[PDB]
């Protein structure tokens, strides 16, 4: 149900589907500005 | 440091000035009090040789005499006297002679004299003040055969009476029938036209309110949160039932008990304060609440999402009405 | 003659016994306090190089302290110490919010703490106290698509700031960001042309203090010293996010909305006292300390020696590092 999406302006997002009000945040690197790296490639852990 | 330890020996002890000796350990309360932008309140009170500050205040004591500070600004001003941002008001640990003498002496003829032509709700302080010291002033000051058959007669039902939390809910439903029959009875011309008002009310007053207690305690220890909502709706119902029960027949009967066995003065009149009829309605809200959740349960392919995160959203709205609910802040 | 001058002197002036030298034209009014069995108040305050005694009760002056003696007894019984049959309560010049602070703090907590569940007249008591500092708050706190659009934005947030205890470090990051652009549409002149700069100046003050107490409430609580650094660190951090981000931006945003949102006079100017970026320098200093001795054990084999007995010798010094960091103490 959780899951995160990423932009051409350099931020991820955080969201999930039932509690649309869980953690709202958005993922960012310790920098400033915008940076628009244009992220292509999201994975996971396959851990715990 | 100063003022604190100054205004508990001028209150308490010797009318002097403490040693500099912060050496014990209600200095952290203190410190608390002073630092702690929060803690708007510091109790102290004298102990056997002793010296005792806290933040929490108890009501635990009997007659003793306490003193409390309370703080003007969010955060002490160190640089300033610790004076000129505290206040200090003392006051007796007596639920009934502390109210009355702190209203009567204080709060009554401060309003009457220190009142702002241009502020309302000033007259209706005022009269609120004088019914409270009234009735506090009132507490504050305070053949044989047929003396002793009542006696032994009414203390037996009384007796019996109270062994009420032995009982659960879905027996004191039938209960409240039962009492206010067999009370409505012995109160009939047996040996004397009629007993004393004094217990003609008390005695049904004791009855209803302890019903009143009962339900309340009864219905906490449902837990009305958790996942067994099966059994709560059972039990629920019957502390409704109790509620509502009992009002509906001391209405009712007493119209025509103190008119046809019992020449009571009072005919055609009620006596109870019905608080069990408030009680009864939170627990029809909290019931009509769960089962319209219930039903939606049933259609959670429908409603999946707002079930889900609304479930947690209403907990701390319920929270603002708790098991044991007395209705004193019913805006809320 | 002891109580009242030696009180006076305790609350307004030096911190001692006052001579005993009672030659003074207020002592008429001290005496009468003391031997008429009718004047049960008398009010003393400090005035210019003096000290006034009366029963009368005034407002005339504007956030002066004051203190009102009263009796329990009609007169003073002087074979009994001066002290045990008189008491006082302090207030400032204010008619309407003293007896506010006063029944609320005091009356309300008393009754419903210090009640027997089987003791009856009690709910009419509740209900008297209830109305009571009801109609004390109302009066203290005093087309309409006007009022009713600032309302609306403001209570979108003003439910969690009414409620901060319920929420957490990551929440209360969120509600900083949530919070500017709520009251930033506040600005708005399109709904009306009306805007109302003294409100939008106070509440943000009113936030900005609440607020900044709030944060450092709830880190005070985490006891930032243990043994886990890594949860001291992440915790310490996220406090310090809190209060770097709310001062960045409440000062950048307010002062752009003063000419953007509102063509005003004002702009670019600071509107909060910083609170917090006090707080954020206090943490960052402990993080500092609790890091650099992490950095010791991390390379502990480099001087093993020496951190066996720095330890020993940080553990008092961090004995002293307080929480609500009142920046007139931080010196300690």
């Amino acid at each position: 149900n959780h899951f995160i999406i990423g932009t051409d302006m350099g931020l991820i997002s955080h969201g999930t589907r039932q509690d649309l009000r869980v953690a709202p945040k958005l993922f960012k690197p310790q920098q400033h500005g915008i940076r628009p790296v244009k992220v292509n490639v999201i994975d996971f852990s396959p851990f715990g | 440091k100063l003022f604190i330890f100054t205004t508990t020996q001028n209150y308490f002890g010797l009318m002097s000035e403490l040693w500099d000796q912060p050496l014990l350990c209600n200095c952290l309360e203190i410190n608390n009090f002073l630092d702690d932008g929060n803690q708007m309140l510091l109790r102290v009170q004298r102990s056997d040789a002793g010296i005792s500050f806290s933040n929490t205040i108890e009501f635990g004591d009997t007659k003793d005499k306490v003193l409390v500070f309370f703080k003007l600004r969010p955060e002490v001003i160190t640089d300033e006297n610790l004076h000129d941002n505290i206040l200090v008001s003392s006051m007796l640990e007596s639920p009934i002679s502390s109210l009355y003498q702190a209203v009567r002496q204080v709060f009554a003829p401060m309003l009457l004299k220190d009142q702002e032509w241009s502020r309302n709700f000033d007259p209706k302080l005022q009269n609120l003040l004088s019914e409270l010291e009234a009735g506090l002033g009132i507490v504050l000051r305070r053949s044989k055969e047929r003396a002793n058959y009542f006696k032994e007669l009414f203390e037996t039902i009384a007796r019996e009476f109270y062994n009420l939390d032995s009982l659960s809910l879905l027996e004191v439903v039938d209960l409240v029938e039962t009492t206010q029959d067999v009370v409505d009875d012995v109160w009939r011309q047996t040996e004397h036209d009629h007993y004393p008002e004094s217990r003609m009310l008390h005695l049904l007053d004791i009855i209803g309110g302890s019903f009143g207690r009962f339900v309340q305690k009864k219905l906490g220890t449902l837990n009305l949160w958790e996942d067994p909502y099966y059994l709560v709706k059972e039990s629920l119902k019957a502390g409704i039932s109790i509620c509502e029960q009992w009002v509906i027949v001391c209405n009712h009967l007493t119209g025509q008990v103190w008119q046809r066995y019992v020449p009571h003065p009072w005919k055609n009149e009620k006596y109870f304060p019905e608080t069990l009829d408030k009680l009864g309605k939170r627990l029809e809200e909290v019931l009509a609440i769960r089962t319209i959740h219930e039903k939606f349960l049933y259609f959670l392919p429908a409603s999946e999402e707002k079930i889900i995160c609304l479930t947690r959203v209403f907990e701390p709205f319920t929270g603002l009405n708790p098991v044991q609910y007395n209705p004193y802040t019913e805006p809320l």
